[PDB]
């Protein structure tokens, strides 16, 4: 997908009292036309198991 | 945020901007020798720090 989107994700989970580093927020908000990387995931297992 | 193809900017430095400019200049003028200021007031940004 396309860097926004990983911003836009990764920022809105900040916890309370924290933000997305600067740096990393930007090179993803910088990201121009035609550049992607892969979609963050929340990775949950079937404890049960 | 981004402004155009190129370049971003960022709200605080965006109200900075929308603040009239008065030239250098106009700041020394004087009229027969004494010091004179015709132009308005300074538009400006008040912090409560």
């Amino acid at each position: 997908c396309h860097p926004t989107v990983v911003y836009n994700y990764l920022s809105s989970r900040a916890p309370n009292f924290l933000r997305l580093d600067d740096q990393v927020s930007l090179k993803l908000t910088s990201a121009g036309i035609g550049t992607l990387m892969p979609r963050p995931v929340v990775q949950l297992l079937d404890y049960d198991l | 945020r981004r402004v155009d193809n190129t370049s971003y900017t960022d709200s605080l430095s965006d109200m900075f901007n929308g603040l009239r400019s008065i030239s250098s200049s106009e700041f020394v003028r004087s009229v027969n020798g004494r010091s004179v200021f015709t132009e308005g007031r300074i538009d400006a940004i008040k912090v409560n720090m």
